[PDB]
């Protein structure tokens, strides 16, 4: 018996989705301190969210929204 | 911005129509759990009332006061 769990390897074409509400993690110098993000979803607003919240600031060029 | 959760302030060039009649303006649709902020700030003005077009942002047409 095989299990697909959340073992299976994320590809570098990008087939291979995330889970729902799993978090993609960055080891920092603060220790064991992680610093993560994710895509979630709120039912209660119908949108999509990328949630940058544990990363303190967010440091970019050029910058677009709409 | 100091624990608030904000978008990004964007601008219009806004000015009245004649006839005196106020001006309405359409809100932005905000992210779920944010409400709606607006502010109107001076550009250009005279005391003309009525006999004026200041809709060119290039020069202003002032026909003086009624």
């Amino acid at each position: 018996s095989l299990a697909q769990t959340g073992e299976i390897a994320m590809q570098r074409d990008g087939s291979v989705a995330f889970l729902e509400d799993s978090e993609l993690c960055w080891d920092t110098a603060a220790g064991s301190a992680k610093s993560c993000l994710s895509v979630r979803y709120d039912t209660v607003g119908n949108k999509t969210e990328l949630d940058l919240k544990q990363i303190d600031v967010v440091s970019a060029k050029g910058l677009s929204f709409e | 911005s100091d624990g608030k959760t904000k978008t990004p302030v964007v601008s219009t060039y806004e000015t009245f129509q004649d006839g005196g009649r106020a001006k309405t303006i359409n809100a932005i649709e905000c992210p779920t759990g944010l409400n709606n902020r607006f502010a109107a700030v001076v550009s250009s003005f005279s005391t003309a009332g009525q006999n004026a077009n200041f809709s060119s942002e290039s020069a202003k047409d002032s026909q003086g006061t009624t």
